[PDB]
């Protein structure tokens, strides 16, 4: 399960779009509150892509549906705080679409 | 990213997926291993207004411009309250 | 009581500006943290009020005790006044949930003894009966601060 | 900003719009979503013909008439192989007569 | 330089709310106390802006450079944020003198080269020519504090 | 306590004394009078000069946001003249 | 599209107004909505704090007439090399004689009076079509879908 | 070579061929089948206008592909309307 | 330490001479040897066809006096973004009153006659120390070993 | 604040303190223990000290300033004495 | 629209800037601040013409292009003795020595 | 000596003027060179008020005259480089006057 969970989370991070740019790198680590106090006033449950790798080693996620529940939570946390048309907004829309195709290849093939 | 909500009388409502997800019940029905969803119980004059709320909520949440009251006519109030509770909006 | 005013002895001039369409009830939390009703602000008005630094305030629909917002948040605590300049409390509608908003309208149209005549679920009937209240909301705000502290 | 409801007979699009944006640009947004090329539908403002390149501002859509929770309602037409469609205005579902409890 | 920002290193979230009918030019006084123009606020909107504690601001009609008010005074200095709450800057018309207000309207209707054509006193002509100005007003505000 | 301002054409304007005093030139003419006569100010102007007194008195020191004191083009120049002549 | 992408890496820039006009710098935000910024008087130049990848545009603050920056329509600061500031040189383009005439007529006649000028209606329509940031942004997108 | 533009009042304006070609209308009239003849006559354009139309050709030719600052092409109010007319007719 | 970088990626640049002086653009070669290039007359501008990472320097073609490009001493073109050209704005620095005086004296008196001026000995040395690209390059190296 | 610089022949030059401080040697004479508003130059004539001030005006104005700076002119007739004065002051 | 000035009376010379839009009176006030003599004891001349307190430096003739920091425009100053003003007198600056032959 | 050296350095830092504002707030930490390259091109020996607390713990200052020599050096690293009459310039004039009264109270009373 840990080998499968790493294959899905690493595919979403390593995923580059059709201009060669990596979408994940800005979602990989959350900003400090000192830096951006607005995200931590507006977003309820802040989680990043390294806090998901942390919870894959600590075995907090019991199934592949619990890993998905918190990848949708940060990708949805980004969408609220950022704008509809923002570069960060539409990549959390793509990172949900690349996680839902990455889990569908590893978990059943 | 658009999504199709279909009323009892069979009207089709195309709204942004993110706008729809503001409803916990829709979030549940859509999330996991579909872009259409059918409401057997919700008429159009109601589901139309439910969408208008999504538009409103999405737009005015976290907006510094002072927020306007989301109006509800008496004629629609009760059925909307029902729909609202079912949706978890 | 985590949420309470702080005895300060330093006065803080404030401007309560009601930019909601409703009559606003300013609610000062006492040092023990007990809500204290203050005189109501008519819609679209603003007055200078004498408060103190660290004093915690809260605002609500005087008529129905619906929740309002002050400077895009739920609590207002005046900063120490700088060079006589007054602090500003901008009171506005929040984005109510569609449900809570509907309840508001139904409650405003139907007499409470008739809530039982509406062809709705019992749970909804209970929700209609459960008028919003400062204390319930204060309890909720505490549990929302036990995760941050 | 101007908020719009574009309806066909059975279908309803809720979307974003700029006052400064033009009727053409709007057709292209619809093309992007409904997957039918920009030239094949004609647009009605309350059932009247809409000028292919006027700004929504000039058409009449304003802040006061096109709010997010009260979107301004403009008609859409599918013309296929030279077919001219009269505006078929399907109503939404009607609400029941006002209950005595609310009056 | 009496009227100047203070380098603080402590961020202060602020809400610039333009409740004037005019386009508003926010003007940040630097640590040297030199006016720094910032992006304009359209009438009837608000923005959350990242400033720092002790930073001194001033607001004006982006077009006419006419004087505005913030929280019923001329200068705005964000207090330390209390429990993450954003501070509020309410920007409004002042009650202009009848004269200054008239000048505003005349200036807005008559091209500056035609001020010459108005059957008015030379003193009034000079007043018409003397467009309002942040720096002149800053000098005045110093003498009003001194 | 009211005061009478009289225009060139001879219209009478009865306004509160305190409202009038907003004008330094009126303050000068009164203080040391209940009526004052303006030989050079027509009614359509002196009427609006009063309306300003009403406005200034009411909205000075208001926390409630202040509204623009409107001046129509047709009156603007003569009002500017009157305004300058009055201390306001 | 005209994205003005979040960088978090500052890029010092010098806005130099070498046009005879008052210049309105227009920053495209992350959503791609034009944002008016403080105007540059003719013949002035200032150091401004922008970020790498941020997209700018310049115009006549009055007429909303189109200007150029480094002989093109859009300016995007490169990442600074060794702290050296980037330079944005803002200039008049060579307007067509027509467009230039429109500019002058528009500047002399009130828009409600365009109708009173003893000229052809087509010219009146051209006068009425005032230049506009948004119209021009839409055109620049179709010029990028045409390079695809 | 050079080209001769002749105003309504009958002034002759000798300008470089390339300068004139800035006008699509002129380009058409000259390139239309000796061939590409030197003269073109504008019965509806007066001299004070056609003079300035040339001055623009001078300006456009010179300052197109100039890398630093270009200066404003001035037009006096008195001439603005007739020039706009002429400009549109010429396509310059 | 201080040299152009062989890149093979073209970078269009605009050399704009906003100094009152004739400007000598000086390209540092890959070996890092100064290479004189064609001079820019005062108030002129040219498109230049340089390459990414190429390092340039500008000077008074006559006196070899130091100039500035984009308010700094070295110019290195970034890769063009969307075909937009980079801009190199060349200007006078604010010379010290002394250095400025030296410039004028040096321009009026033949170097063999510096000896004839009834001035302090230190100044004789200062007049003799003519500005020089190589001296300045050596200084810039120690200023880059001091920032690492 | 304004400082008074006094030439050999005895002209008085009133210039802003900040403008004057551009001279390191004046900075020393003023920031030193002394016993100020005035400084006296017994060996600098007016036609020179006048131009030294004009430089202060120039330097102060065209520094921390970006797109274009103009040449600080020096006529041949004054060049040598100015160079002397310039050296004796920090710049 | 800044102007750089030398205000000179006798052997006194004040170096200062002012706006084109600023007024002859405001300039007298700056002089008051320095030479401790009010605007009613001062007369300011541009060349030999007297400048009205109410006119802008612009209207008097001073422009940015002729009042540059390194070529300041000269405003003449006269003080009042009793009921009469002194003549405008600006004592000239020292002459430089003839050019040494080496700088030909 | 360390107790006396802390009393003098802490009094100069904690010192507020007659409007309530703390002067040392700007001097507590020197800026990075990335931030302000001019301070590190024009100032020879850059030192702050935390680099003085560092050298009080490391015992680099042997007497109360060696602690003073480097408080005068930073306060003068203002005075030589900085604008006369600037907010920071007069504070370093006052911080030298509050250090010379703070050492005179602790070292002899
Ligand atoms: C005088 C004069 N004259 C003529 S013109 C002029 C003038 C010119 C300019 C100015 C003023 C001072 N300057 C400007 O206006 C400049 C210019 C133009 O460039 C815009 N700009 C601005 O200032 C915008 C601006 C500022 C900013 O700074 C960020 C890069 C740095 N910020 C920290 C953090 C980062 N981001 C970090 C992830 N973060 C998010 C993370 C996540 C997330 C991550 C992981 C997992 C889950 C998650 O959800 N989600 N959301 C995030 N959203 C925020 C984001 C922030 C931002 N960039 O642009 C300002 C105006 C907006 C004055 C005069
Ligand atoms: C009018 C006016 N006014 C004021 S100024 C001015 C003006 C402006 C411009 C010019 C003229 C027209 N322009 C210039 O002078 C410009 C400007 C400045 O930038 C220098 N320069 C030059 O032209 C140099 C120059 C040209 C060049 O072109 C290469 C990039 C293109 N080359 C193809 C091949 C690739 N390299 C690829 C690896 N390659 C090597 C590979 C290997 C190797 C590889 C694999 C395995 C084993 C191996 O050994 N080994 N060695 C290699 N070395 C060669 C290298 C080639 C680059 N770049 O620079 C000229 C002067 C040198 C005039 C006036
Ligand atoms: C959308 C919209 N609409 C309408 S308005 C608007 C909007 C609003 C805001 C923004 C953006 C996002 N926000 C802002 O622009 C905010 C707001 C306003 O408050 C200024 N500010 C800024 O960002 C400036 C700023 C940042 C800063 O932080 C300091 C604590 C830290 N800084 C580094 C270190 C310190 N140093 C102070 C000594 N200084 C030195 C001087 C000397 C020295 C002095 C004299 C003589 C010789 C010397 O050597 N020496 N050393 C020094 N150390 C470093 C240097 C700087 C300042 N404070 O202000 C930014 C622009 C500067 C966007 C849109």
């Amino acid at each position: 399960l840990t080998k499968q969970m790493n294959a899905i989370i690493d595919t979403v991070i390593n995923y580059k779009d059709s201009s060669g740019r990596q979408l994940s790198e800005v979602f990989i680590q959350l900003p400090s509150r000192k830096e951006l106090p607005e995200y931590y006033e507006l977003i309820r449950k802040p989680v990043d892509f390294k806090k998901i790798k942390e919870r894959i080693r600590n075995h907090k996620y019991r199934s592949l549906g619990d890993l998905e529940k918190d990848v949708m939570l940060l990708c949805h946390n980004a969408q609220t705080f950022n704008l509809e048309g923002s570069q960060i907004y539409e990549d959390s829309i793509v990172l949900q679409s690349v996680f839902k195709s990455a889990r569908q290849k590893i978990a059943k093939e | 990213m658009y999504v199709k909500l279909i009323s009892s009388d069979g009207h089709e409502f195309i709204v942004k997926r993110e706008h729809a997800l503001t409803s916990g019940t829709i979030k549940a029905m859509l999330s996991g291993p579909t872009n259409e969803v059918n409401f057997r119980e919700i008429p159009s004059h109601v589901l139309s207004k439910v969408c208008m709320y999504f538009t409103y909520k999405v737009r005015y949440t976290n907006s510094s411009t002072e927020i306007p009251e989301f109006p509800i006519a008496p004629e629609i109030a009760l059925e909307l309250l029902m729909a609202a509770n079912f949706l978890d909006c | 009581p985590v949420l309470r005013s702080v005895n300060s002895r330093e006065p803080s001039q404030v401007i309560f500006c009601n930019r909601s369409p409703r009559v606003v009830l300013p609610v000062w939390l006492n040092f023990d943290g007990e809500p204290q009703p203050y005189p109501t602000l008519p819609p679209g008005t603003g007055r200078r009020i004498h408060s103190y630094r660290g004093h915690l305030w809260l605002f609500r629909d005087a008529g129905t005790h619906d929740g309002l917002l002050v400077n895009q948040t739920e609590l207002f605590v005046p900063s120490l006044n700088v060079d006589g300049q007054p602090i500003f409390a901008n009171i506005t509608l929040p984005v109510y949930t569609l449900k809570e908003r509907c309840l508001q309208v139904v409650r405003s149209l139907v007499k409470p003894e008739n809530y039982r005549r509406l062809d709705i679920v019992r749970s909804l009937y209970e929700d209609l009966e459960d008028h919003p209240n400062v204390q319930k909301d204060l309890e909720r705000l505490t549990q929302e601060r036990i995760a941050h502290q | 900003d101007v908020f719009l409801m574009i309806r066909r007979h059975k279908t309803t699009i809720f979307t974003d719009a700029k006052e400064s944006s033009t009727v053409f640009e709007l057709k292209r947004i619809v093309e992007g979503i409904l997957k039918r090329p920009p030239d094949e539908q004609r647009l009605y403002k309350d059932d009247q013909l809409l000028d292919d390149g006027k700004t929504l501002g000039e058409c009449g859509f304003t802040s006061q008439t096109a709010r997010p929770q009260a979107p301004a309602t403009v008609g859409l037409a599918f013309r296929a192989d030279d077919t001219f469609e009269a505006l078929c205005i399907e109503p939404f579902s009607s609400p029941p007569e006002l209950p005595d409890v609310m009056k």
